[PDB]
């Protein structure tokens, strides 16, 4: 499995560019795709989404009218047409696997990335603190806060934990409040209730050092909660 | 008798029609309002399996059932020698059931002899295996295109004045052209070429198979004939009448009407031979298989 | 309705997609004809096959833009009545059986013969409840041997109350008959018959003929017309 | 000479299965009463449950 | 000849001397001693949800071990996995073969398995890193169709198999482990106790035979009905079960006391049994007839409480969540329903 995407590069202010990912590995027919964008030196913001079957398409209010997003399903390849480039738009691009069913995990696998240089309501989630000093051996504890309730009626409630370690791109811990990812070790737990949650980690070592965000999924636009960083 | 609606054309009411033709439209009602009750009920409620044929009927049954009960108020109307004391407003809906159920009768008595023709002189084809949603769409174009074509009754201020009376029909004879009267004929030619063609071929492509032996099968190769036969007797006799009219409005001129005395008494019976057709619609089609 | 979430409106679409490929798939199982081979183990059937080639064994070919499907069931020999409910909606069974080994007698019992073991097989299998309205194509194989077999030996061995003169079509047409006459219903049911041989290229029309028969009858019985 | 085996397996097997402990069937009886009384309240489809309880309302 | 005069004769003593001494155990029917409390009232289930989808005649389900999911297998050649509170359908999975007669459902739901009339058991796996459903494994090495399979735990299947004999298999070599052989005819139906020590099986023989997965012999032999035996199931104590025949009957059989407790027909039911079910508490026999509907037997008093009706094709398969809350029937029509 894998997803390996290209086309950044620098541009003018005025112009228009494209990026496409390449999806080897798994059927890639039945896997909705995210774009996700992470600004330099700041936290990362949902970009778009495109259904499976090309059904349903969702973007961002920020961008809305200026972003195409496309598949080309017999090749395995997808593309993100941009045809304005304002002058903070610059960012790293990732691409995002997710699959709904029931008993699913959305944002499994997370591309690699490809940066993209620009030449010159919402549900808010927060996170109190911004950096954690720790020694390895001993427990740590990271607080998310919403503007109101992810409970949904059915029983759920949509709220991810990931981890990005420097030089890295990030992957799944935890999803709903307490299902563990996939191939992660059992030091991790989460839970919360309400609008309140946090993530311990229970042991301690030399890669759980990094940044953790906190993330919904109860309806369009997808917010994320502000970086925090665990130095060692 | 010539008087003056939108044009110069005259009208008659003889002193005929009451005798006769009153008891003939309620023979009709008494009969085939039970027939095709009878029948809308089996289907409603006591019948399990529906495939893209078995709903073609329906619409038919539907579509006669919807033009019996609008008779006894052409009754009244035949009885009282053309006095409509029921206002503009129905005036208008029943001259309009009436040249709606009519053409809507023949559009599913035609599409069932299109239906057998694929069945059983091309077996194996796509058509014959469409899911009943498709038949569905079908039947609501079909519905569609029929009421299309005789929209332009309901717009108009229909009860006129003959002097002293009232009277309610869409037909008369004047010498000016207009749409209805060749909705009139049309609904017969074509029809008929489908119907021959197709019944004919069926004929003839099911005993050069050799199938003709067995004795379920001989049966129905007469069953498509009686449904033929009774098209050119049922609806043809009105339409050479109206002939007669085109032929002698050619000859001369309408303003000596005293000439039509006899054609238009002639073809207020050959008109009522129609709805014979609902009424013997359910013996040829849905009891007897 | 509004109850649903976000991701409570991807299952939605995904069952969909699943919905229109199965409705998809269940169209091309729809214009293939199916036939349930049968026969009495050393009786042509794999000649057959060879004619019309292209546990449970298949064979799947084409013949002018239609498009045959083929299941043998030799290999079973298991209790019959508790998977022949399966082959209910088959359009056509073909029997194949071989008059050219009417003298010798079963490997397993000297006393019985081909025939009339074959014979009772065919009128369990015509009489069965879940085959009352469907027909039955009748393969008589080795027409070669039979023509040399007839002429030494008397087929009364086989027929004691026979009275012929042991030539070919006499034999052959009482041979057929005496198939035909075990059917038991006449009305829902009809028993083609053709005499084949090694070196025939022709079994595959015939089998053509009999499954358009049976087809334009469905046809005539669904509309009600029949 | 080879059948004699299929029946000395057979033989063998109404040996070892004629040689277990049986009790009376008034018992077996007494137990089924029981574990179908102690559990009586934990299955909904004999006393039904109101409708905000059940999933499938 | 001597021998086998000498072992038949013989064989008939200890059967002889095994129907007396079941003879006498037996003291009171469990009808005398159930002569006292009171009848449930009527029972009176509705329809819930209809699954449809399936374009042919349908074989097999099984409930899940959450009691939310399901799957179902039908000749059209497809398995499909079901969301009983939604209606949805997860996944969809084409066969190779569609001659199918049985499906099962692991008890930690990573695996299906399915198989019949093709001699040959697959192995599916529902959790895979590239999105589908890939075949597993395929165990062949029977001789006939396959009539049922359980899955004993997540890497350990037990199949039974229309030539006679019932097979212990590990998944990962592919190899059978033990082979369980006695029965005369074909093997129709089997069930695992609730602690997977033990199961049983039922054939065409009219008997019923209790074995030991662990040391891989039969140990007791049930008797009684006239006829096929189409179905069987385990009671929730584990300590009794119920045999569904094809005379229209159905009979209950104790282990412990290894005797008939009592019987369950009618003079108006004269078509077989196709499965058998119990209820959570051990109280209610749900009996699903070929006549097109099923039954709710009293299991204590053998009196009817009521009736499913709402096929109008065969009843094929049948089956009780593991809390309770709902019965789910299939049949021939292409149609699951699930009543509460
Ligand atoms: C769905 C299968 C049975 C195919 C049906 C096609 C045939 C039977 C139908 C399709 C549309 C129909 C036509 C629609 C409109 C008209 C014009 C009208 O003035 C006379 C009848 C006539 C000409 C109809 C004849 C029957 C018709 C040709
Ligand atoms: C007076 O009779 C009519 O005018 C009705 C005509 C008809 O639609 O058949």
């Amino acid at each position: 499995v894998q997803l390996v995407e290209s086309g950044g590069g620098l541009v003018q202010p005025g112009g228009s560019r494209k990026l496409s990912c390449s999806a080897s590995g798994f059927a890639f027919s039945s896997f909705g795709m995210h774009w996700v964008r992470q600004a330099p030196e700041k936290g990362l913001e949902w970009v778009a989404y495109i259904s499976s079957g090309s059904g349903t398409i969702y973007y961002a209010d920020t961008v809305k009218g200026r972003f195409t997003i496309s598949r080309d399903d017999p090749k395995n390849t997808l593309f993100l047409q941009m045809t304005s480039l304002r002058s903070e738009d610059t960012a790293m691009y990732y691409c995002v696997r997710s699959i709904y069913y029931y008993g699913s995990s959305p944002f499994d696998f997370w591309g690699q990335g490809t940066t993209l240089t620009v030449s010159s309501s919402d549900i808010v989630m927060t996170q109190a603190t911004s950096s954690v000093p720790v020694t390895p051996g001993e427990s740590v504890s990271i607080s998310c806060r919403s503007s109101k309730s992810l409970l949904h009626s059915n029983g759920n409630t949509y709220l991810y934990w990931f981890l990005q370690r420097p030089g890295q791109s990030p992957q799944l811990l935890i999803y709903r409040m307490s299902n563990l990812a996939s191939g992660v070790p059992d030091r991790f737990s989460g839970s919360g209730s309400g609008t309140a949650f946090t993530l311990t980690i229970s042991r301690l070592e030399a890669e759980d050092v990094g940044v953790y965000y906190c993330m919904q999924h109860l309806e369009y636009p997808l917010t994320f909660g502000a970086g925090t960083k665990l130095e060692l | 008798f010539l008087e003056i609606d939108k044009k110069n054309c005259c009208v008659f009411r003889d002193d005929f029609i009451v005798k006769v033709l009153p008891p003939v439209l309620g023979l009709e009602f008494i009969f085939g309002l039970l027939g095709n009750g009878l029948a809308l009920w089996i289907f409603c409620f006591h019948l399990k399996s529906w495939k893209s044929s078995r709903i073609f009927l329906f619409n038919l049954a539907v579509a006669d059932f919807l033009l019996i009960i609008c008779l006894p108020f052409l009754m009244d109307n035949y009885v009282r020698r053309w006095d409509w004391k029921f206002g503009d407003i129905p005036c208008r809906l029943m001259l309009f059931m009436l040249a709606m159920n009519r053409q809507g009768s023949i559009i599913f008595l035609t599409v069932v002899a299109v239906d057998r023709y694929f069945r059983v002189v091309h077996p194996h084809h796509a058509l014959n295996k469409i899911s009943n949603r498709t038949a569905a769409i079908i039947s609501c174009l079909l519905w569609g295109i029929t009421i299309g074509l005789t929209v332009h009754l309901l717009k108009k201020k229909m009860p006129i004045q003959n002097g002293g009376a009232n009277l309610c029909s869409s037909f008369s004879i004047c010498h000016t052209f207009q749409w209805h009267e060749a909705m009139f004929l049309l609904e017969f030619f074509l029809p008929l070429g489908i119907i021959l063609f197709c019944s004919a071929r069926i004929i003839w492509s099911l005993r050069q198979r050799q199938m003709d032996r067995h004795a379920k099968i001989k049966r129905a190769i007469t069953f498509i004939m009686v449904v033929a036969i009774v098209f050119v007797i049922c609806f043809l006799p009105s339409v050479v009448v109206r002939i007669r009219i085109f032929w002698l409005l050619h000859t001369s001129g309408t303003q000596n009407c005293e000439v039509y005395r006899s054609v238009d008494l002639a073809f207020f019976i050959t008109l009522s031979f129609t709805y014979m057709n609902s009424m013997l619609d359910p013996v040829v089609y849905y009891f007897s298989s | 309705g509004c109850t649903l979430s976000a991701e409570d409106k991807a299952a939605v679409e995904r069952s969909k997609m699943i919905d229109r490929n199965l409705r998809e798939d269940g169209e091309k199982a729809a214009r293939e004809v199916k036939l349930l081979l049968l026969g009495a183990g050393e009786s042509g059937k794999n000649t057959i096959v060879k004619q019309m080639k292209i546990g449970i064994v298949e064979t799947h070919f084409t013949f002018k833009d239609l498009h045959f499907k083929m299941f043998d069931v030799g290999a079973q020999r298991s209790e019959r009545k508790k998977w022949i409910h399966c082959f209910e909606g088959v359009t056509a069974i073909i029997f194949c059986v071989a008059l050219s080994d009417y003298d010798l007698v079963l490997a397993e019992d000297e006393e019985m013969n081909r025939m009339h073991a074959s014979m009772k097989l065919f009128d369990s299998i015509c009489n069965n409840k879940w085959f009352t309205d469907t027909s039955i194509i009748l393969f008589l194989n080795k027409k070669d041997l039979f023509e040399e077999k007839i002429k030494k030996s008397p087929l009364t061995i086989c027929y004691p109350e026979y009275a012929g003169s042991n030539t070919y079509e006499e034999a052959a047409a009482y041979i057929q008959c005496q198939f035909e006459d075990l059917n038991k219903r006449k009305d829902t049911k009809e028993i083609y018959t053709h005499f084949t041989c090694s070196t025939d290229t022709k079994n595959v029309q015939f089998v053509f003929d009999a499954v358009t028969d049976v087809i334009i009858k469905n046809n005539l019985k669904d509309c009600g017309l029949f | 000479t080879a059948s004699i085996a299929q029946a000395r397996k057979l033989v063998e097997q109404l040996k070892m299965e004629a040689n277990i402990d049986r009790i009376k069937v008034s018992k077996a009886a007494a137990d089924l009463m029981a574990y179908c009384e102690a559990h009586a309240k934990e299955d909904p489809l004999l006393t039904p449950v109101p409708a905000s309880e059940n999933p499938f309302r | 000849g001597s021998e086998l005069d000498q072992l038949r004769q013989e064989a008939e003593q200890l059967k002889n001397q095994i129907r007396d001494a079941r003879k006498a155990c037996a003291d009171a029917t469990l009808s005398q001693i159930t002569n006292n409390i009171d009848p449930v009232g009527r029972i009176q289930m509705r329809t819930r949800r209809t699954l449809r989808g399936h374009l042919a005649k349908i074989y097999a389900m099984h409930w899940g071990t959450d009691s939310r999911l399901l799957v179902s297998a039908s000749q059209d050649g497809k398995l499909i996995i079901w969301d009983s509170y939604t209606t949805n359908k997860v996944h969809a999975i084409p066969l190779r073969s569609s001659w199918v007669m049985t499906c099962a459902y692991a008890p930690s739901g990573n695996y299906v398995a399915c198989g019949g009339l093709d001699n040959i058991c697959s192995i599916y796996n529902l959790k895979t890193r590239e999105g589908n459903v890939r075949v597993s494994r395929e165990l062949a090495g029977h001789t006939g169709y396959l009539s049922c399979c359980r899955f004993l735990d997540d890497n350990q299947i037990v199949t039974s198999s229309g030539d006679t004999t019932c097979a212990l298999w590990d998944i990962e070599t592919g190899q059978q482990t033990t082979t369980f052989t006695g029965h005369t005819g074909d093997v129709m139906s089997l069930s695992l106790a609730p602690d997977t020590r033990l199961f049983v099986s039922g054939a065409c023989d009219a008997s019923a035979k209790l074995w030991d997965v662990r040391e891989g012999m039969c140990r007791q032999t049930f008797t009684g009905h006239e006829s096929d035996i189409n179905a069987i199931c385990f009671f929730p104590n584990g300590n009794a079960f119920a045999t569904g025949s094809d005379d229209a009957t159905c009979r209950l059989f104790d282990l412990r006391a290894d005797q008939e407790l009592m019987t369950y027909s009618h003079d108006n039911i004269i078509c077989g049994i196709t499965s058998v079910s119990f209820s959570k508490s051990g109280r209610l026999l749900l009996a699903g007839y070929d006549d097109f509907n099923c039954n709710v037997w009293d299991a204590l008093k053998a009196d009817r409480a009521g009736v499913l009706a709402g096929h109008d094709n065969r009843v094929s398969c049948l089956g009780v969540t593991d809390d309770g809350m709902a019965v789910a029937t299939g049949s021939w029509d292409s149609f699951l329903k699930i009543w509460n």
